[PDB]
C-alpha cells in the first residue's frame, strides 16, 4: 500500500 | 510582497497560535509562500510535550541505510533496510565513532564536509515511522490534529495515507538526508524538531521549480526513461554549489530543536541532519493548495504511488468551478 516515503529501495 | 523570495521567520504570540489555518493564511499574506519554505518559532511558553524522558524504548522497526553514489555535489541515494533497534540503541549508534558528527569549526565547515564526504559511512535514518510525540493536551500546532481542509480526504473519501494525513517520526543522525522533492500532490508539509541536533534545509522558490526539474534531467542520465516525474522518486542529491553554478535560485536555513518549518505547495526542498535528533512531520492543505493539487505531476512508473482524486476538494471548496473542472477532466 502506498505511503509517504523518504526515498527509494534496492 | 517578499519579492526576493527570502525564507521568512515568524514569531506568533500565544493568541496567534490558536488557529493554525488562520496563521498560515497570515504568513502567506506577508509573502512567505514565495520562498517555498518558512520557519515558525513557537511562543516562549508553548511546549509540544512535557518530557522526552521515556522515548528510548520506542522500537524503530525498519531503520534505513542511506547509500549515496556520485561525486562533485551530484549523487543518487538508495535505501537498504537494517535490523530493528530501539531509539536508545539508535542514539548510541548515532554517537559512535563511525557515525558521530565530525569535528568542525562552524556551519559552513560542517556543510562543506556533508557535501564532500557524502559517499562515506552511509548513515542510518530512522525515517517514516507512523506516530507522534505531541502530548494529547497540546491543542496548538499539534501535528496530529491541525484541522486543515486536508481532513476531507479521510472524512469524505475514507482515504488514509500514512505520513500524508497521519504523522511521521524521523530519528536522525549526522549525514542522514532528504533528497530534492515537493510533497505528494504538491501538498504543504510541516516539520517540528522535537529534540537533538539541527536539521538544515535547502529550498528553491516555487516560481523556479521547473528550472530544478530541468537541471535534474541534465544531471541524471536516463532520469526520464519511463517516467515524467523523476524527482518524485526522491533519489536525487544536488549540492548548493551545483545549484549556484547552474543559476538555480535557492535559499538555505537551519532548523533548531523546538522550531517548525513549513514547506509550501511546489516548493522543492532537500537537506540533512547534523547529528542525533527527532523530528515529526505531516502534510496539510489549504484552499490555495487546491489548484496546485489539480496541476501536480504524477509518477507513471510505480516508484512513487501516493495519489488521490481532487474531486471532493473541488466539489466542496470550489463549488462555482466544479462543473468547469469536471469538463476539463473529460
Ligand atoms: O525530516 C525529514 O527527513 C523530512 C523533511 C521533509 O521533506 C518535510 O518535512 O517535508
Ligand atoms: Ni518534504
Ligand atoms: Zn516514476
Amino acid at each position: 500500500t502506498a505511503r509517504k516515503s523518504t526515498g527509494g529501495k534496492a | 510582497q517578499n519579492p526576493n523570495c527570502n525564507i521568512m521567520i515568524f514569531h506568533p504570540t500565544k493568541e496567534e497560535f490558536n488557529d493554525f489555518d488562520k496563521y498560515i493564511a497570515y504568513m502567506e499574506s506577508q509573502g512567505a509562500h514565495r520562498a517555498g519554505l518558512a520557519k515558525i518559532i513557537p511562543p516562549k511558553e508553548w511546549k509540544a510535550r512535557e518530557t522526552y524522558d521515556n522515548i528510548s524504548e520506542i522500537l524503530i522497526a525498519t531503520p534505513l541505510q542511506q547509500v549515496a553514489s556520485g561525486r562533485a555535489g551530484v549523487f543518487t541515494q538508495y535505501h537498504k533496510k537494517k535490523k530493528a533497534m530501539t531509539v536508545g540503541e539508535y542514539r548510541h549508534l548515532a554517537n559512535s565513532k563511525k557515525y558521530q558528527t565530525p569535528p568542525h569549526q562552524n556551519f559552513e565547515d560542517l556543510e562543506r564536509k556533508y557535501w564532500k564526504n557524502r559517499i562515506y559511512n552511509s548513515p542510518i535514518y530512522g525515517a517514516d515511522i507512523s506516530g507522534s510525540l505531541f502530548d494529547e493536551n497540546t491543542k496548538q500546532w499539534n501535528l496530529g490534529h491541525l484541522g486543515t481542509i486536508q481532513d476531507l480526504l479521510e472524512k469524505e473519501c475514507g482515504v488514509v495515507i500514512e505520513g500524508v494525513n497521519t504523522p511521521y517520526l524521523y530519528f536522525g543522525m549526522w549525514k542522514t538526508t532528504f533528497a530534492w522533492h515537493t510533497e505528494d500532490m504538491d501538498l504543504y508539509s510541516i516539520n517540528y524538531l522535537h529534540l537533538g541536533e539541527p536539521k538544515t534545509w535547502y529550498v528553491v522558490p516555487p516560481e523556479h521549480g521547473q528550472r530544478l526539474e530541468r537541471l535534474a534531467r541534465e544531471l541524471f542520465p536516463g532520469s526520464s526513461r519511463g517516467c515524467g516525474a523523476f524527482l518524485r522518486h526522491k533519489v536525487a542529491l544536488i549540492s548548493p554549489t551545483v545549484l549556484k553554478e547552474n543559476g538555480i535560485p535557492f535559499n538555505r536555513i537551519t532548523q533548531e530543536a523546538g522550531e517548525f518549518m513549513v514547506t509550501f505547495p511546489y516548493g522543492y526542498h532537500a537537506g540533512f541532519n547534523h547529528g542525533f535528533n527527532c523530528a515529526e512531520a505531516i502534510n496539510f492543505a489549504t484552499p490555495r493548495w487546491i489548484d496546485y493539487g489539480k496541476m501536480a505531476s504524477q509518477c507513471s512508473c510505480g516508484e512513487a504511488r501516493v495519489t488521490f482524486s481532487m474531486d471532493a476538494f473541488v466539489r466542496i471548496l470550489q463549488p462555482e468551478r466544479y462543473d468547469l473542472w469536471k469538463r476539463g477532466q473529460d
